[PDB]
């Protein structure tokens, strides 16, 4: 099986964007993250562009494991 | 059981300018079942009832709250 | 990754008499780096800006406020 595929699948959006849905993007969902965590206030495009460029290069240092 | 989808927000302020009067809800939600008004509601719950007095929480001004242009009654 | 040491007070009030008006952080902390004012940071990041209305709250005289 697959993780997130198939008759039981699990949900990618569950943890973030929680269980009262409406959020319409990552960006939106990171930026109310980043503002509980208490380490941005208001998350500007830069603020969360940064989070988004650290997390594609740890996802694609799996790729190179040993 | 069953769900609705309802527009909400984090507060409400009269004005656009710096310093208004705005309120944020008390213990609940601030919740527009798709109305031409706001309404409170329980926050794990839809149970609608009318903005008051003891009921919302007079704030200063936050992040990307709705702006009424109205100055509500209460 | 990177730190820095800086002032740090619950509350501040005007004058020390008691029925001052007093403010506490609004979402944030009181931090000053070795000034002669105050200023409001996230309470997990040093990102300081100006005390402002909508950034603190009115409040009463706690125990220990500068
Ligand atoms: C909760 O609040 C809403 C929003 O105010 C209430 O609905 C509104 O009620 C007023 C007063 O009944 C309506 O305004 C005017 O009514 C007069 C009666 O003399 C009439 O002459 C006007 O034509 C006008 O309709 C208003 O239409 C109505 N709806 C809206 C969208 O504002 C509602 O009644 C409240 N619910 C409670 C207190 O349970
Ligand atoms: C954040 O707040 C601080 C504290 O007020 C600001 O620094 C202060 O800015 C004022 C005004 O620019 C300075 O006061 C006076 O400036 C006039 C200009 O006409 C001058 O004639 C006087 O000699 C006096 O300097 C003040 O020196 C300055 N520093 C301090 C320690 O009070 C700061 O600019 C603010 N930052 C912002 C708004 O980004
Ligand atoms: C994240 O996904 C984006 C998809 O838009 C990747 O960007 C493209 O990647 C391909 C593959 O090398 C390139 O040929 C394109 O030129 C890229 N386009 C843009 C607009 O960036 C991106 O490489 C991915 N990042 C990581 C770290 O995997
Ligand atoms: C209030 O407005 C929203 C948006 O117009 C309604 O939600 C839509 O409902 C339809 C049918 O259930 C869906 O196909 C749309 O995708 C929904 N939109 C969104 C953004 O989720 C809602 O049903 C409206 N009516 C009420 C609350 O009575
Ligand atoms: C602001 O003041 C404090 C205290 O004077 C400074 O912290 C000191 O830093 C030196 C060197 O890093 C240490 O040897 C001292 O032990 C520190 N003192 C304390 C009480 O921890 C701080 O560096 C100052 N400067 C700023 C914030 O720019
Ligand atoms: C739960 O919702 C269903 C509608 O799918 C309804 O038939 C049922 O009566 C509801 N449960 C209760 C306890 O009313
Ligand atoms: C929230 O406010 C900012 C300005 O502070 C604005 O750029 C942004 O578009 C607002 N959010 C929405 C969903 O409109
Ligand atoms: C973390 O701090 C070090 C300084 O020791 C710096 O060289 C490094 O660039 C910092 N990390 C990032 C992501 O900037
Ligand atoms: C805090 O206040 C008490 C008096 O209520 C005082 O004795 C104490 O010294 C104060 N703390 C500091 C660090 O000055």
């Amino acid at each position: 099986l697959g993780m997130y595929g198939g008759i039981a699948a699990a949900s990618l959006t569950l943890g973030i964007f929680g269980g009262q849905a409406g959020i319409t993007t990552w960006s939106l969902a990171m930026a109310g993250r980043l503002n509980a965590l208490g380490v941005v206030q208001n998350a500007l495009v830069d603020d969360v562009n940064k989070l988004a460029n650290g997390f594609n290069q740890l996802t694609a240092s799996v790729g190179k494991l040993a | 059981n069953n769900t609705i989808t309802v527009k909400t927000t984090p507060g409400l302020c009269e004005s656009d300018e710096l310093g208004s009067k705005c309120i944020v809800a008390k213990d609940g939600v601030l919740v527009s079942a798709n109305l031409s008004y706001w309404q409170w509601s329980p926050r794990n719950l839809y149970k609608p009832e009318n903005l008051t007095f003891a009921n919302v929480i007079a704030v200063s001004r936050g992040a990307n709250y709705t702006t009424l242009n109205r100055t509500f009654d209460i």
